[PDB]
């Protein structure tokens, strides 16, 4: 039996990082593997039979440009504790706002890394998509991080050449926001599967990886070692229920039925819900998923449930359903959240009001307020009432929605408490809700 | 070449009567240049509810996906909204 765990796989498009996520979903699942099976087969015209998995990879990915493929974007793949729902992080730009309030938050992130000279240096550019998806991830408390020094092919398997960039690597984290010494970096060949699933036998000099952890010093050799090694991180199955709304039906013979997706808590006939921010309440009178009716709808669940008295009208796409009887939602007046913006032409005064994307809900926000300017990795107060913000800044706002919202504190109810801010047809900024005024 | 992702569409419909033929009709009918349109499937989410899930693929500088998604939902009459359910790199 195994426990969940959602990975996102960041770094710079040389670095060959969809080879490498190709390779575990390959190797360690069943995604697409119709299409596998029929070049694992048509692979024995290269020669006599033999085929590198890299080479079914890559007829794997042009089957997916003509559209022919049946999988779904959803991969998963196993390692001995866990099933891995993984990202081979997506270098379109509206996956930013996907990154934030899309389900399945990342509880690790794997930086690949090329080890070539030149694409080494153009992956860690103040400026790179790499640099901002490792900024995200850290924003949005992504505490976990593995480092794959990817392409060790081609630079002979030098140690030196892996330690320098062992060395710049961390620089380039740690300036982000993590601490070099809890990640472990494996030197690796995403074509050649070196230090893949196996250990490689190209580097006498690796003795493996390593990562300080509150326990102790845990160590590896391969990939899949460090991503099973991942901590298992606390699933909010005790906290309140919390479930945003996607759709509202209004099914003939049945009544109202609401569907979003479970963020906390549990949602179970017989419950007695509350929905925000128009108060409604209501018994659940059942709840179903996919073709199964359930006992229950656990955190992660996206269902479909029948409630009486409440009209298709009276509640909508962005309205929060939680438990009546502990700590049910409530719509708020304001709240206060750290904003981190990110590069974008232009700059933030106080009366801003662009669109938020929070949890279901679309709703322009006031920056009502630049209440501080902070030191963004220990949070330290820089200044009180900047004028202000600018590219690369961490500040705290206090925000004023147009419209009822129901929103939460990022410690009690993490999504429903990271928003991001949409401007100049991107995210601009990206915020963590410190309190709220509800 | 381009950079791609390859993105699954969740088109949900406003009840468990809406022709869902016709609802993925029209949004394979939608094309720009970059867009891919690939398998699709009509998934049960409860209660007789049928939602509309699609694959297609991308260029990342031709297409926008928040424009896509505002389009698909044009079609006022079949669909109530849209949702990525998963997007990859290619
Ligand atoms: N030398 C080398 N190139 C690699 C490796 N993995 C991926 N690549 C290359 O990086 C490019 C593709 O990266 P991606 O699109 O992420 O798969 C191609 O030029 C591949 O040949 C590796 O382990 N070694």
């Amino acid at each position: 039996e195994k426990s969940h765990i959602n990975v996102v796989v960041i770094g710079h498009v040389d670095s060959g990082k969809s080879t490498t996520t190709g390779h575990l979903i390959y190797k360690c699942g069943g995604i697409d593997k119709r299409t596998i099976e029929k070049f694992e087969k048509e692979a024995a015209e290269l020669g006599k039979g033999s085929f590198k998995y890299a080479w079914v990879l890559d007829k794997l990915k042009a089957e997916r440009e003509r559209g022919i493929t049946i999988d779904i974007a959803l991969w998963k793949f196993e390692t001995p504790k866990y099933q891995v729902t993984v990202i081979d992080a997506p270098g379109h730009r509206d996956f930013i706002k996907n990154m934030i309030t899309g389900t399945s938050q990342a509880d690790c992130a794997i930086l690949i890394i090329a080890g070539g000279v030149g694409e080494f240096e153009a992956g860690i550019s103040k400026d790179g998509q790499t640099r901002e998806h490792a900024l995200l991830a850290f924003t949005l408390g992504v505490r976990q991080l593995i480092v794959a020094v990817n392409k060790m092919d081609s630079v002979k398997w030098d140690e030196s050449r892996f330690q320098e960039i062992v060395k710049e690597t961390s620089n380039f984290i740690k300036k982000v926001g993590y601490n070099p010494k809890t990640v472990p970096f494996v030197p690796i060949s995403g074509w050649n599967g070196d230090n893949m699933i196996e250990a490689t036998t190209n580097a006498p000099w690796y003795k493996g990886w390593e990562k300080e952890t509150k326990a102790g010093v845990v160590k590896g050799k391969t990939l899949l070692e460090a991503i099973d090694a991942i901590e298992q991180p606390s699933r909010p199955t005790d906290k309140p229920l919390r479930l945003p709304l996607q759709d509202v039906y209004k099914i003939g013979g049945i009544g109202t039925v609401p569907v979003g997706r479970v963020e906390t808590g549990v949602i179970k006939p017989g419950m007695v819900v509350t929905f925000a921010p128009a108060g409604v309440t209501t018994e659940v009178k059942s709840v179903e998923m996919h073709h199964e009716q359930l006992e229950q709808g656990v955190p992660g669940d996206n269902v479909g449930f029948n409630v009486k008295n409440v009209s298709v009208k009276e509640i909508r796409r962005g309205n929060v359903c939680g438990d009546a009887k502990n700590d049910p939602p409530k719509g708020c007046a304001s709240f206060n959240a750290t904003v981190i913006v990110l590069n974008h032409p232009g700059q933030i005064s106080a009366g801003y009001s662009p669109v938020l994307d929070c949890h279901t809900a679309h709703i322009a926000c006031r920056f009502d307020e630049l209440l501080e300017k902070n030191d963004r990795r220990s949070g330290k107060k820089l200044e009180d009432h900047p004028k202000f913000l600018k590219s690369g800044d961490a500040a705290l706002v206090k925000f004023v929605p147009s419209k009822p919202m129901c929103v939460e504190a990022f410690s009690e109810y993490p999504p429903l408490g990271r928003f991001a801010v949409r401007d100049m047809r991107q995210t601009v900024a990206v915020g963590v809700i410190k309190s709220v005024d509800k | 070449p381009a950079a791609k992702s390859i993105v699954t569409l969740d088109v949900k419909p406003w009840d468990d009567e809406t022709n869902l033929e016709e609802m993925v009709a029209n949004v394979k009918a939608i094309e720009m240049e970059g867009l891919t349109w690939g398998a699709h499937q009509f998934i049960p989410i409860g209660f007789g509810i049928k939602k509309l899930q699609i694959n297609c693929v991308v260029e990342d500088d031709k297409v926008s996906l928040d424009d896509l998604q505002q389009s698909i939902e044009e079609d006022e009459d079949h669909v109530q909204s849209t949702d990525i359910a998963a997007m990859q790199k290619l």
